[PDB]
C-alpha cells in the first residue's frame, strides 16, 4: 500500500 | 563587539539611552538569522522579554517588534525565545495591550507557530488559542489577517493540536472567513481549513457540521491557484 | 537547476541548506518522473546523510523528502535502500521527536509497500521491534501509520510473517481490531488476514492471540472492506 | 489469496 500526503506546514 | 553594551543599556534609567539600545537591537533582529544568532549569543533574549511588561508604551511596542523578528528565525532560535519565557507575556498582550501592540504580538505568535509541533504545543499550553480565536471576529481587518495566519500555522500541527483548535471554537469563524471581503484572509482561512481537513474522521465530521462543504464549493471556481488546490483538497477529504 | 541544489545539501549555511531541502522535497512530491530526476542528479546519498546531522529541523525536512521518494516505483525504493536510508530511518524510531517519528514511520511504510526483497532489507535493518512497540505507546495518529507499515510487512512471505510474530505483533494487532478508528481496524484486519494466509503454525499463533472472537465481531461491520478481510481470516482459522 | 495492496 503506497501513500502520498500533502505537507501541512508551509 | 558592541552588542553586550546595548544588552546592558536595556536596563538604563535614561529612557533615551534605553530606547536607543532597543532600536539598535530591533534593527539587528530584522537583519536575518545570522544577525538573530548574534543577539542570542549576546544574551539579549531574557532582557528583551522582560521589557514586554514595562511601564512605557514606546518600549513595549519596540520590544514586541524585536521579539516578532527573532521569532522569524530558525526552529532552534524559536526554542531560545521560548526558553527566555516569551510565550506567557506575548499571550498576555492579546488581552490588555493597544491595537498596535496586539497586531505585533499576533505576528510574533504566528512566527513561533511556524516552528515544530513541540513549539506549537508550548503556545497551546500558554493559552494562545482562546484569544486568537476571539480575534477572528472582535478586531480590525488587518488584525484578523494576522490571527487567521497564526491559527493556520497551529492547524499545521498534529491531530491533537487540531483538536485543541476545534475545542477553542475555531471552525465556525474560519468557515465564515472563507467568504470574507479580503482575498488575503480567504487564502489563510482556506489553508487552515485544508489542514483541519487532513485530520481524523471525527475532525472531518466537525468541519462538515461547521458548513465547510458549501463554503469550499463556492471557492472551487477561484482565480487564485493555491486557494483552488486547498479548496479541492478539503472537499476531497469531506467526500472521501 | 538540480546539480546546484544537490551541492547546497552539504553547505555550512543553514538557510541555504534548508532552502535546497525545501526545493528537493517539492520535486520529490511531484510524482515518479520528478523522483527519477532526483536520483539521476545524485540527490539520494546527500539526502540520507542529512538524517544524522545536529538540527532536528533539517532531519524533519529530509525525512519528509525521503518518505515522498519512497512513494515512487520499486526501482526508486531500491535506489533509496542502496543510498543507505534504512538504518538511519529505523534509528529515528528510538531517539527522535514524536513529529520526526511519525514521518520516519510513513517513509518505512512506503518502503514496505515494495517487493519482498525490500521488506527483507527493512527487517534486516531492525524495523520490526520499534514498529511493534509503537502500536501501544504512541499517539492515535502515529499508531495509524505504524499499523499500515506492519500490514505492508505482513503482505510479505511466510518467513517475514514469522519475523513479525517473533517481534510480538499478534497481541497488539488483535487489540487494534476493536480500536475506535475504522482506518486503524482496516489495516489491522488486513494484517491479520495476511498472517491467517500463512502456515498452520502461524494460524495457531493467531488463534492463541484471541483473533477468532475479535474477527467474529467484525463480520457484522458497516465498512465492507473490514467485513471481507474478517471473513477471509476466519475461513483461514477454520480449515 | 493475494497479500499485497497498491
Amino acid at each position: 500500500k503506497r501513500k502520498r500526503k500533502r505537507k501541512r506546514k508551509r | 563587539s558592541e552588542l553586550p553594551q546595548m544588552v546592558q543599556q536595556l536596563n538604563s534609567p535614561d529612557q533615551q539611552e534605553l530606547q536607543s539600545a532597543l532600536r539598535k537591537l530591533s534593527q539587528i533582529a530584522s537583519g536575518g538569522n545570522e544577525q538573530i544568532q548574534k543577539l542570542i549569543e549576546a544574551g539579549a533574549l531574557s532582557p528583551l522579554v522582560k521589557l514586554l511588561d514595562d511601564a512605557s508604551e514606546e518600549v513595549i511596542q519596540e520590544a514586541v517588534w524585536a521579539i516578532a523578528n527573532i521569532a522569524s528565525g530558525n526552529n532552534e532560535q524559536i526554542q531560545k525565545l521560548i526558553e527566555a519565557g516569551a510565550l506567557s507575556p506575548l499571550v498576555k498582550l492579546l488581552d490588555d495591550a493597544s491595537e498596535e501592540v496586539i497586531q505585533e504580538a499576533v505576528w510574533a505568535i504566528a512566527n513561533i507557530a511556524s516552528g515544530n509541533n513541540e513549539q506549537i504545543q508550548k503556545l497551546i499550553e500558554a493559552g494562545a488559542l482562546s484569544p486568537l480565536v476571539k480575534l477572528l471576529d472582535d478586531a480590525s481587518e488587518e488584525v484578523i489577517q494576522e490571527a487567521v495566519w497564526a491559527i493556520a500555522n497551529i492547524a499545521s500541527g498534529n491531530n491533537e493540536q487540531i483538536q485543541k483548535l476545534i475545542e477553542a471554537g475555531a471552525l465556525s469563524p474560519l468557515v465564515k472567513l472563507l467568504d470574507d471581503a479580503s482575498e488575503e484572509v480567504i487564502q489563510e482561512a482556506v489553508w487552515a481549513i485544508a489542514n483541519i481537513a487532513s485530520g481524523n474522521n471525527e475532525q472531518i465530521q466537525k468541519l462538515e457540521e461547521a458548513g465547510a462543504e458549501p463554503a469550499l464549493e463556492k471557492l472551487q471556481s477561484s482565480p487564485n491557484e493555491e486557494v483552488q488546490k486547498n479548496a479541492q483538497a478539503a472537499l476531497e477529504a469531506l467526500n472521501s
